[PDB]
């Protein structure tokens, strides 16, 4: 009827609400998590960074990028995608490497020669040293990572937790380390394998922090968009409302004419 | 090499058969422009009847 | 009919495949096929070739006309001229053609005969282990003159030696 | 080609594209258009189908286009309410699926 | 917004293709025995490829392609009615020669 | 062996004398097939 699909419209519109609401409930529950987790891989990243800066290192490129495997993250994935195109204007050869599968069609869609390698079942799961190490080992077996002089890695910063921001930072290589300015301030042996070994260490140390802002930033987006959903389909939970409201007593002024011609014949 | 040369081989008598029957089927097209205009000529003696 | 042309077109067609080049081949198949495919798209619109005064004749109450048009057709009748217009330059052409053809194809009988011959020289007859050099040097003054052009040049490297033999060093 | 409650208009172009695809010769089209009479279209399919009965009855096989059928059961709410028969669901007499069916 | 695996994009695309094919322009009815191949085709996926654009192009192509050689083929299917074993593998192997060309 | 992946698969080991959580467990267990992927086409999905 006009009533009935009015109706079911109407229960479509509160299963959707009711949904939109349980998401966002469990994104705050997960949120908690992957704070917490981020905190922890900021202060491991940080002890690296100190070398580098007392270092001060400075840096074919290489792109490598972090996204969730999957949507209902918000405009996580697409924010990404777009701030890689900007910097695939500069440079235009790069190797990606894609991290997620969100960001990994985006990006193969608008050049199908660039990805080189892609890893799949990363973002299901809070990122890990481990899953993060084994990318940086493929990345050096697969890509030999350390050949490219420059490599840049892209991620969502969440710069405030109603914010995600795409970002990029530079991974230092291992040519740089060995030339770098300071790298004598530091002692180690002639004999070391410290460049080798260093860079290596810090592919995947970076990468993994990377994955931590990138996932913080994910789960971060989906609460915003699910509370966002969440207005949405209360309005046009009340517009159906209104239409179910009104559709019901017509049909009883329809049924009541019938009635009416019937009494008066 | 020989494989190569077999392909060439069995082209060359074949294709002038094909060479031959090509251009004669444009000839018989020849005269299908004579139907075409004994077609026409009798679609439009039919018509005008039609209209008287 | 034309199915007995089409069916050795097309079969030429995967032949032609084989061969090499075909930019404007497929431009002469495609005028064959088309004008064939017109002729009879024509033969099938194809109406009657003259009025049916049977009917059309006894509706008309404004007579003759129907035989005034009957006399026009019967008039045109005669339709206009046809003949073998490619008759001069369709002969000449395959003519031109044919010898054309007549070299290739001996020139490729010839060549897989000696192709054949070549075969069973290097299996009738393969040395890999001995036949004297001196032998090498008979079938072949080449060896000696670029043994004569190194001992002039003053080098005793022979480059493509050393890449599939190895070089027997203590370096 | 039965041809209830549509305007001349439309009708005549039916006819003419019939006419025109050469397809006129084998069609009987039977018309009730929508200026004539609730009662001529009300008895429209009906006279129809006798006509077609005739080549059920040569033993011909032949095909029948009710259309509109919803044109047939305006007709015949008309005819009902002007003979003040009890008006049925929706103001259709309720004998309208006993005519349908039949 | 849910992301398809593969194979039911294999479906998708299938699918897309016939929706395609079964297009008709109005005042336009075919031959059945020339609906048999376009449907042929189809169902056996030869067209699941071929670009989405282009399909119209192709059932237009492939019926006058099919009009050329192979109308000894549709006589067959005016005369019996039912694919036997000859028309299927003839059928299948006229449709593969067309799915390029 | 890349010297990273010499301490990967050493502290994979050494999270095994066990009283573990599953929060370590968990962060010893991978879950991903890598997608190479070649120049648009892709050599299979090897099990990272």
């Amino acid at each position: 009827a006009t009533l009935k699909e009015v109706e079911m419209r109407l229960k479509s519109i509160k299963n959707i609400e009711k949904i939109t609401k349980t998401m966002k409930i469990v994104a705050s529950t997960r949120l908690s998590k992957a704070e917490k987790a981020k905190i922890s891989a900021k202060k491991m990243d940080e002890a690296e960074q100190l070398f580098y800066k007392n270092a001060e290192t400075k840096n074919k490129e290489l792109i490598v990028a972090i996204t969730s495997d999957k949507g209902l993250c918000g405009s996580i994935h697409s924010q990404l995608a777009k701030a890689v195109r900007r910097h695939l204007n500069d440079q235009p050869n790069a190797d990606i490497v894609t991290i997620g599968d969100k960001i990994k069609m985006q990006l193969l869609r608008t050049h199908p020669n660039n990805i080189k390698l892609s890893i799949n079942g990363i973002g299901k799961d809070a990122p890990t040293f481990q899953e993060s190490a084994l990318i940086a080992d493929k990345l050096l077996s697969v890509m030999k990572a350390g050949t490219y002089p420059k490599i840049s890695i892209f991620y969502n910063d969440p710069v405030s937790s109603l914010s995600f921001e795409p970002s990029e930072k530079p991974i230092f290589n291992a040519k740089t380390i060995e030339q770098s300015p300071s790298f004598g301030k530091f002692e180690i042996d002639t004999d070391a394998n410290v460049p080798r070994d260093l860079f290596e260490y810090t592919l995947a140390n970076q990468m993994l922090t990377a994955m931590a802002q990138g996932y913080a930033a994910e789960i971060s987006a989906r609460r915003n968009a699910m509370d966002n959903a969440s207005k949405n389909a209360g309005d046009m939970i009340n517009r159906y409302s209104i239409l179910y409201n009104r559709t019901r007593q017509a049909v009883i002024t329809n049924e009541l004419v019938d009635i009416i011609t019937g009494a008066s014949s | 090499r020989i494989d190569s040369v077999s392909q060439l081989q069995n082209v060359a008598e074949t294709t002038k058969v094909l060479f031959d029957v090509s251009k004669e089927t444009v000839e018989l097209e020849s005269e299908a422009f004579e139907l075409k205009q004994k077609v026409e000529l009798a679609h439009e003696a039919k018509a005008v009847l039609d209209s008287w | 009919a034309k199915s007995a042309a089409n069916k050795l077109d097309w079969a030429k067609v995967i032949s032609s495949l084989r061969i090499t080049g075909s930019t404007a081949t497929q431009l002469s198949s495609f005028k064959k096929r088309n004008d064939e495919a017109r002729r009879q798209l024509l033969e099938l619109q194809s109406q009657p070739t003259e009025v049916d005064f049977s009917h059309y004749r006894s509706v008309l109450k404004n007579t003759s006309v129907i035989d005034k048009i009957e006399s026009y057709v019967k008039q045109y009748k005669p339709v206009k001229i046809d003949a073998s217009k490619q008759l001069q330059v369709i002969e000449s052409f395959e003519k031109h053609a044919m010898t054309n053809a007549k070299e290739t194809e001996s020139l490729v009988s010839k060549e897989l005969k000696d192709l054949q011959s070549t075969l069973d020289n290097i299996q009738s007859a393969r040395p890999f282990d001995e036949l004297t050099v001196d032998d090498l040097t008979k079938i072949k003054p080449e060896i000696d003159a670029k043994v004569e052009e190194m001992v002039k040049k003053g080098k005793w490297d022979v480059p493509g030696y050393k890449d599939r033999f190895g070089n027997l060093n203590v370096m | 080609y039965v041809a209830v409650g549509q305007k001349r208009s439309t009708v005549a172009q039916l006819v003419q594209t019939l006419e025109q695809h050469d397809a006129m010769k084998y069609s009987i089209i039977v018309a009730a258009t929508a200026s004539e009479a609730a009662p001529l279209q009300y008895l429209a399919p009906f006279t129809a189908a006798s006509i077609g009965e005739w080549f059920r009855d040569n033993g011909k096989h032949a095909l029948i286009v009710y259309d509109d059928l919803s044109k047939q059961a305006v007709a015949y709410r008309q005819l009902s309410l002007l003979l003040r028969r009890p008006p049925g669901r929706e103001a259709y007499p309720g004998d309208v699926f006993y005519l349908h069916s039949r | 917004g849910s992301d398809l695996d593969a194979s039911t994009k294999q479906t998708l695309v299938r699918g897309e293709r016939l929706t395609q094919l079964l297009k008709q322009n109005q005042y336009s009815p075919l031959a059945t025995e020339e609906q048999v191949p376009l449907i042929y085709a189809g169902v056996n996926g030869h067209l699941d490829g071929i670009e989405l654009s282009r399909i119209g192009e192709f059932e237009s192509s492939f019926l006058s392609y099919l009009k050329s050689n192979h109308n000894e083929l549709l006589t067959e299917i005016r005369e019996k009615g039912e694919l036997s074993k000859e028309l299927l593998a003839s059928l299948k192997s006229a449709t593969e020669s067309f799915v390029a060309t | 062996i890349s010297y990273a992946a010499y301490l990967n698969v050493a502290a994979q080991a050494i999270r095994s004398t066990e009283l573990q959580t599953a929060s370590v467990l968990n962060r010893s267990q991978t879950d991903a097939f890598y997608t190479q992927y070649k120049n648009a086409s892709e050599p299979t999905p090897i099990t990272k």
